[PDB]
C-alpha cells in the first residue's frame, strides 16, 4: 500500500507537468478563460483509482 | 496592461482573473 | 515589414502563456483553501 500511494502519485503529477506543454491545452484555455475542470476532473479520479 | 498592447495587432490574448468568489 | 515583424509579438504571448498559467492556478488555490475555514469565533470554538 505505501508503495502503491507513491506510483499512482509520481505518474499524475508527471502527466499534469508535460499536459501543460501540448498545444491542447492551452489553445482551450486560449480560446476560454477557464481550464474547463481538467484539474477537478483530474483529480477526482486520481482519487477513485 | 498586456493585453491591450497587444490588442492593436494581434489577437492573441491572455488568461485573466476576476469573480474568484 | 508586414509579416514577420507582428510574428514576434505572436510568439512572445505564446512563450508566455506557460508561465502566467501556473501563476493563476496557484494563486486561485491557496486563495480557496483558507475560503474553507470559518471566520467566526463561536464556529472556531466549537471546532476546538
Amino acid at each position: 500500500i505505501e508503495a502503491i500511494h507513491e506510483l499512482v502519485k509520481n505518474f499524475f503529477q508527471r502527466l499534469g507537468d508535460r499536459l501543460r506543454k501540448v498545444d491542447c491545452y492551452h489553445q482551450v484555455y486560449r480560446l476560454v478563460g477557464n481550464d474547463g475542470g481538467i484539474e477537478q476532473l483530474l483529480r477526482r479520479a486520481e482519487e477513485d483509482i | 496592461s498586456i493585453n491591450e498592447c497587444l490588442k492593436a495587432m494581434q489577437i492573441f490574448e491572455q488568461l485573466p482573473v476576476i469573480t474568484e468568489s | 515589414a508586414e509579416e514577420k515583424y507582428p510574428e514576434l509579438f505572436a510568439t512572445l504571448a505564446n512563450d508566455l502563456q506557460p508561465l502566467c498559467i501556473a501563476l493563476r492556478q496557484f494563486y486561485l488555490e491557496n486563495y480557496r483553501q483558507l475560503d474553507s475555514q470559518p471566520r467566526e469565533i463561536a464556529a472556531m470554538k466549537a471546532q476546538e
